[PDB]
RNA sequence: GCUCAGGAAUAAGAGCUGAAUGCAUCUAAGCUCGAACUCUGACCUAAAAAGAGACCUCUUUAAGGAUUCCGGUAAAAGACC
RNA sequence: GCAGCUUGCUACCUCGAUGUCGGUUCUUUCCAUCCUGGCCGUGCAGCAGCGGCCAAGGGUGAGGUUGUUCGCCUAUUAAA
RNA sequence: AGCUUGUAGUCCGUAAGGGAGACAACCCAGCCCGUGGUUAAGGUCCCCAAGUGUCGACUAAGUGUUAAUACUAAAGGGCGUCCCAAGCCCCAGACAGCUGGAAGGUUAAGCACUUCAAAGAGUGCAGCUCACCAGUCGAGGUU
């Protein structure tokens, strides 16, 4: 099942999991990697997305996945801190004949995101943000979105 | 037998990743396909 | 600081250049060289032993443009005053080829055991002389001399063997 | 192979049982397919004298028998023409138990056989003793 | 579906394939000239076929030396007039007649073809030629030439045959003057091909009728089943149901035979001079008795006996010089037996 | 009498076009095989060699081969020839390759916005470049 | 029985000259090769090509055509010879 | 993402009928090319492979079971 | 989904004429008849009435020459080309090319230092090669 099926924002939010029945959870894991204590990380950068897309929570662990297997592989295992935003709170349904009684069961979650909103926010130190920026680089090709790096901090510090 | 000349007219090239075209040794990016990683051509 | 995109060829003494219609012939001691060198927006001018080629616009186009022009002018002026010559090893394996020219055409006889022999042009008036284990190539243009060595080690071309193991043929040491 | 000096007519096709005329010890031959021989839509494989075919024995001893072997076929009823204008024809078919490239399995071929083969197939010429 | 092939049922490079426009073949290319003037064609007229014993020549063959028996077409070949000499002119456009001169003495049969032209404009006609080959409009030279076939007991008519010959040579002056030479006269075939030497062989080839598609495409009978359904030698679909319409490739009854045809590398066999050398006892059936000079080609030649028959020079003949044969039997026993 | 030397195909055929729309003169179109026609070599003979081989061989475009009936054609395309007005117009056009005979010594007048310098590159091919590579003899 | 090529322009590709980018670079212009493809070349048809053609001959109550007649190299009727 | 060549979904056309599978015959078309032609890479020594690019001019067959399509099996074949 | 089922407005159904190539419902427009004029939408190179219109740039792909749309291909990439802005080196001489060296070291078997502007536990087919200081044309280079 492609990710263009559960892809484009044209339902309302299906969240109340008190009202439905079964949800399969999701298969993402961890939400911080790397130094998960050092807040003085002086370059920090984000991911965002510049459309209005429902991201899977495969997806997302697939960006995770790339994402921090780069960064571990580039600036150590203790040598970033990268946040992965959003949770997946959409409840993805399919309608598993024909159309009669259509409202299928919950084959998954994910999570919906605004354009602009910040995906991963990635903290490095000063010689390890080519390698943060390149690792987001890839860890939005696993995303259905396009996906543009913002720095957050050490503007300055980079140029 | 190897000669000097032949392998440098010969084995001395780069190779495309993707579509592999020949391309100049000092060269960075493929001609034909615009790809980015070139490849010496093999010669053992 | 401030770019000149114009470009300034000095013909040396000897040469007499000229730019009657869009061609561009170049007459020396050497021999004489014509050739047509017409872009839109380039401009060039022959004046007291220099030509100078600047384009109106100054974007990079023009820019790519005047600059090999200046060297296609610089280039013919040379082959005028100069001329080219050109080096070729003739190296095999097991079959001792026999090259010769006889006309405006080469002759690679036994390559790799042949029956057939290999022809490969001639390009303008070039000279190419065979001696012995390597081929001197002469001419006033360098496109042709160029062009002329390019035949020679094009036709030697083994078309279906690994280049690793099979390596007979004429190839070049020397550009033009 | 090597061109006959002779046309021959492809007059034995596909499913003709042919008798064997060696000391292999098989008697009937059914001709299965023809070597060298690409066909055309709805045509039978053909095989006229000189070729040499995909038999499978019919009749015969226990051990020849059902087995898919290579024969070359050595007479026909179908005439053929020498170079100098003469048709020749035979009263029977007829094939030998060969090997790809032209060997008989047999000692001694029983009968005449034509010349074409015998030119063409210097071992079958050799090992038959009248030839035609 | 899975699609067995076969190849497209006749040829479509011969189409449309409709009667011809003249008894005479016409030749739309002629071959460049390797030599000294002489006239690239020549007619006759189909007699029947025999068969040789010559030792065979050909080179690289596998019966060299050896006796075969070759199936000859024995051809009634007598002189042909040269009637006229045309110039072209060639432009952007194409070739176009320039003037003609024809010849002053013509023989008197050729009034059933064409009125006699008078003997005129022959010395002025020719300086106006050569003017115009001087100032440069003149680009290629042809001769006209007509059989005469008053003489031929086994053709019926008496009435010429016209036709243009191309002229052989390499300077359209040196075209000029050999057509000079040989305006107006009897050239023989010996002055024209040699013992040998390949030939093309134009002619009408022999009509047919109206046939069907079985026999003018070689299309399938219908097989089994379908042998005795009511459709037997019918084509089994003439198109899909889109596009809707009949293409002109399906097969289709039609006048087959009596097209005009080209057969190249015809060899030349013997070169006679009478016509009991091959004449066979009871004469040719339908014919008669070859009386003339004639030639013998190798081979089959498209038409029906005493079918003019136009020979040229070959276009596309691959092998080299082959030499004289050597006939060791003219077979001139009867034909009906 | 209209000389095709240095010209672009179709602006001299809108002129021309409109011209014979006017609708008194015959117009002769000398020198046909050396219009140009502005962008790259290999896309006009991409697309003339698809324009060639295009039809049916009994109901299909048979597009010409000859580069003075190519003029002719493109020509055709800007007038409403099957109209009594377009057969008019087509029949007051005669369009010839180099210069016929009756045209030597005759007066000729190009378009000034048809010509060839006007564009700014050198990417162009000549009208008889096109018709010879549409193996077209003249 | 006969049933070939050759040549031109080319696709992928391989190069030469050459800058943008002082060098290097098959490309951005330019040039040379490169296929059973395309074109020319062969072959069949083709003045009903509306730009509806060129040339020569014969002759204006003729030139010549058709029919009657004897036919077959052609032929479903016409046509053709 | 493309194709619409499998099965679905839908119900827009046709119920005063668009004769419904498979085979056969004949013609044509696309290329996402099995063979034939030209190239590139190789962990290409040669032979023979493997992968890719250009290319639709030609070829792509005969048989046993089964109504079959498909699929299997047989011996040929450049490929079937 | 040119699917199915709602809601607000306006349409077709029941809507001409003008224009989008044709277009039930898209734009102008709601329309008694005839004449004259000027405009709406949209267009002005020809087909076709009116611009081979003006100014400033872009595109080199026949891309495009397709308002809405059931009639229009994405993710990804481009030292293709045109711009804006900001770091870094920069006529106390960079960038890319051309000349002397990679000499003390170490064989910690390099490729499983006191101190000198100029030499490593090392980029490359034990000499064969870069990073790096000196000179050089003499001006922009790179991210
Ligand atoms: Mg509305
Ligand atoms: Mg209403
Ligand atoms: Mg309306
Ligand atoms: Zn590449």
């Amino acid at each position: 099942k492609p990710g263009s099926m559960y892809r484009n924002v044209r339902q309302r939010s299906f969240t109340r999991r008190k009202y439905m029945g079964g949800v399969p959870g999701s298969q993402v894991i961890h939400y911080d990697m790397g130094d998960k204590a050092n807040t003085s990380f002086p370059v920090k950068i984000s991911l965002i997305v510049e459309e209005k897309c429902q991201i899977r929570h495969t997806a997302l662990e697939a960006a995770r996945i790339t994402a921090n297997r780069h960064l571990v592989a580039d600036t150590g295992k203790m040598g970033f801190y990268m946040k992965l935003r959003v949770y997946p709170h959409e409840v993805i349904r399919e309608n598993k004949s024909g159309m009669r009684r259509a409202f299928g069961k919950n084959v998954g979650t994910a999570a919906r995101v605004k354009p602009m909103q910040k995906i991963f926010t990635v903290a490095v130190e000063k010689q390890n943000f080519k390698a943060a920026k390149e690792a987001l680089w890839h860890a939005g090709q696993k995303l259905p979105t396009p996906c543009r790096i913002v720095v957050d901090e050490g503007a300055e510090l980079v140029q | 037998a190897r000669f000097p000349e032949a392998e440098e007219r010969l084995l001395n090239k780069k190779i495309c990743m993707k579509c592999n075209a020949r391309n100049a040794i000092r060269a960075t990016r493929c001609r034909k396909c615009g790809y980015g990683t070139l490849r010496v051509k093999s010669k053992e | 600081m401030v770019k000149e995109i114009a470009r300034t060829i000095e013909i040396p003494e000897g040469v007499s250049v000229s730019l009657a219609q869009d061609v561009f012939t170049a007459t020396g001691p050497k021999g004489t060289v014509e050739r047509k060198l017409w872009y839109p927006g380039i401009m060039i001018d022959v004046k007291d032993g220099e030509v100078v080629v600047d384009a109106e616009y100054a974007r990079k186009e023009q820019k790519a443009m005047v600059g090999t022009f200046a060297s296609h002018i610089r280039n013919l002026v040379k082959g005028v005053n100069e001329g080219f010559e050109c080096k070729m090893s003739i190296v095999y394996a097991h079959f001792p080829m026999q090259v010769k020219v006889d006309g405006k055409t080469l002759i690679i006889g036994n390559f790799l055991g042949e029956k057939k022999p290999r022809f490969a042009k001639i390009i303008g008036e070039t000279k190419v002389k065979v001696s012995g284990n390597d081929v001197t190539i002469t001419g006033i243009n360098k496109e042709d001399v160029g062009q002329t060595a390019a035949n020679i080690e094009q036709k030697t071309k083994i078309k279906r063997f690994d280049p690793r193991i099979f390596q007979d043929g004429i190839y070049i040491v020397q550009k033009a | 192979m090597k061109g006959m000096r002779s046309n021959i007519p492809r007059a034995l096709n596909a499913g003709a049982q042919i008798a064997c005329v060696d000391n292999t010890g098989a008697k009937v031959v059914e001709i299965i397919s023809v070597k060298k021989y690409r066909g055309v839509k709805n045509r039978m494989p053909c095989a006229g004298i000189g070729d040499m075919c995909v038999v499978s024995v019919k009749k015969g001893t226990p051990e020849m028998r059902k087995q898919v072997l290579l024969a070359v076929v050595v007479r026909q009823k179908q005439e053929f023409r020498r170079p100098d204008g003469l048709h020749v024809s035979f009263e029977d078919n007829a094939m030998v138990i060969t090997d790809e490239e032209g060997i008989p399995k047999g000692t001694d071929i029983k009968g005449p056989v034509a010349r074409e083969v015998a030119e063409r197939f210097p071992k079958i010429g050799t090992t038959a003793s009248i030839i035609v | 579906m899975a699609s067995i092939h076969r190849p497209k049922r006749g040829s479509l490079a011969f189409s449309p394939r409709k009667r011809a426009k003249s008894h005479i073949p016409r030749f739309r290319a002629w071959p460049e000239a390797t030599g000294e003037p002489k006239l690239q064609s020549f007619a006759g007229y189909k007699v029947g076929m025999t068969h040789v014993i010559m030792v065979d020549d050909t080179k690289n063959s596998l019966t060299q030396g050896m006796e075969i028996s070759v199936p000859v077409t024995v051809i009634e070949t007598p002189a042909i007039r040269v009637a006229a000499i045309r110039a072209y002119a060639e432009d952007s456009t194409g070739e176009k007649a320039i003037a003609e001169v024809w010849a002053a003495d013509l023989d008197p049969e050729l009034k059933r073809r064409i009125p006699i032209p008078a003997a005129g404009n022959q010395a002025e006609a020719l300086e106006n030629i050569g003017k115009l080959i001087e100032e440069g409009r003149v680009s290629d030279v042809r001769a006209v030439i007509y059989t005469l076939p008053k003489s031929l007991t086994g053709v019926p008519k008496k009435v010429p045959d016209i036709m243009e010959s191309g002229i052989s040579a390499r300077d359209l002056g040196t075209k000029f003057e050999y057509s000079k030479t040989i305006l107006g006269t009897l050239v023989s075939v010996t002055d024209v091909f040699k013992n040998g030497t390949l030939v093309d062989t134009a002619a009408i080839t022999i009509g047919k009728g109206t046939q069907g598609p079985v026999k003018r495409w070689g299309i399938q009978l219908m097989k089994g089943k379908h042998s005795r359904q009511g459709s037997l030698r019918q084509v089994g679909t003439l198109g899909a149901f889109n596009p809707s319409r009949v293409s002109w490739r399906v097969p289709q009854m039609g006048q087959m035979g009596y097209h005009q045809r080209t057969e190249f590398n015809k060899r030349i066999l013997k070169i006679g001079s009478d016509g009991e050398e091959v004449t066979p006892e009871g004469g040719f059936i339908n014919y008669g008795l070859v009386r003339g000079d004639y030639i013998l080609i190798k081979g089959s030649v498209p038409g029906p006996s005493k079918r003019l028959i136009r020979l040229r020079d070959p276009i596309r003949a691959k092998k080299a010089d082959l030499g004289e044969p050597n006939i060791l039997y003219i077979s001139r026993e009867s034909k009906q037996g | 009498v209209i000389d095709a030397k240095g010209l672009i195909l179709g602006r001299l055929a809108s002129s021309v076009a409109k011209q014979l729309l006017s609708g008194d003169e015959k117009v002769y179109i000398i020198n046909a095989e050396q219009a140009i026609i502005s962008g790259s070599r290999a896309a006009t003979l991409r697309e003339y060699r698809e324009t060639r081989e295009r039809g049916a061989t009994e109901f299909g475009p048979y597009f010409p081969k000859r580069p003075d009936r190519i003029l002719k054609r493109t020509i055709r395309g800007m007038l409403p020839y099957k109209r009594a007005r377009g057969r008019d117009a087509m029949s007051r056009l005669k369009v010839y390759v180099g210069v016929p005979y009756e045209l030597k010594g005759a007066e000729t007048v190009t378009i000034p916005d048809a010509d060839m310098r006007l564009l700014s590159s050198s990417r162009y091919v000549e009208l008889g470049e096109v018709s010879q590579k549409m193996g077209s003899k003249f």
